[PDB]
């Protein structure tokens, strides 16, 4: 909720994060495999928000 | 923790061949082969809080008895779950095996 207000963009060649950023997770817990998620959400060319 | 002012419902004196120090049955010395007490086993809760000194390392095990036999004459029920939790360390181990091979007899 305190990330929505993101710049929804189409592409990007690279993100930035905050070091430490406060808001991240809002509800506490563990993120399985989140390094090789960032690693590959690295880079995007085409980035069309859908819903199923 | 201390040893005998912590765990008042569960025997500590736990002994094991394969640990002999010297012809005489032992165990570790930085651990503690819980077995029970009086014919049960009450479902433990203790905790810790590393709000003193600095990152401290905490080390503990499961035991995985060979037989059913051995579970049900020792914990006293079976499908017996270990669930260590944390701010960021919350895996649960669920031991139920019944036959191994022999190593260290
Ligand atoms: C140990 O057993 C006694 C009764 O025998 C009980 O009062 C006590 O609460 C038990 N220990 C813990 C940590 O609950």
């Amino acid at each position: 909720p305190e990330c929505e207000l993101l710049i929804s963009r189409e592409s990007w060649s690279y993100i930035v994060e905050k070091p430490n950023p406060e808001n991240g997770t809002c509800y506490p817990g563990h993120f399985a495999d989140y390094e090789e998620l960032r690693e590959q959400l690295s880079s995007v060319s085409s980035f069309e928000r859908f819903e199923i | 923790f201390p040893k005998e002012s912590s765990w008042p419902n569960h025997t500590t004196t736990g002994v094991s061949a394969s640990c002999s120090h010297n012809g005489e049955s032992s165990f570790y010395k930085n651990l503690l082969w819980l077995t029970g007490k009086n014919g049960l086993y009450p479902n433990l809760s203790k905790s810790y809080a590393n709000n003193k000194e600095k990152e401290v390392l905490v080390l503990w095990g499961v035991h995985h008895p060979p037989n059913i036999g051995d579970q049900r004459a020792l914990y006293h029920k079976e499908n017996a779950y270990v669930s260590v939790v944390s701010s960021h360390y919350s895996r649960k181990f669920t031991p139920e095996i019944a036959k191994r091979p022999k190593v260290r007899d």
